[PDB]
């Protein structure tokens, strides 16, 4: 077995994890959604 | 992870995609570059994703 990604890990073929985690991307999306819902488009041109 | 030669000569080393437990720095097996070795407990070893 040994999966497929582990097999590719050998022979010097690795994967670099993303700098921004999925949780941080979700937090960005939630902040954008909250800004759009509460402040409309005002927060995109200054303070909310 | 050097913060710049001008600022300081202290550096940090990031080993990519390896668990710290089975491959630490203090092992006498000399995992390549025998003279190039970080101190065993210079700073706490942090395991990141
Ligand atoms: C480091 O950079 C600062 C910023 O320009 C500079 O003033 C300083 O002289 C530099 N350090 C050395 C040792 O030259
Ligand atoms: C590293 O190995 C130790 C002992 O086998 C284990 O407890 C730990 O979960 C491992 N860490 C990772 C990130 O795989």
């Amino acid at each position: 077995a040994r999966d497929l990604i582990c097999a590719q890990k050998f022979k010097g073929l690795t994967v670099l994890p993303p700098l921004l985690t999925d949780e941080m991307i979700a937090q960005y999306t939630s902040a954008l959604l909250a800004g759009t819902i509460t402040s409309g488009w005002t927060f995109g041109a200054g303070a909310a | 992870i050097t913060p710049g030669t001008n600022t300081s000569n202290q550096v940090a080393v990031l080993y990519q995609g390896v668990n710290c437990t089975e491959v630490p720095v203090a092992i006498h097996a000399d995992q390549l570059t025998p003279t190039w070795r970080v101190y065993s407990t210079g700073s706490n070893v942090f395991q990141t994703r």
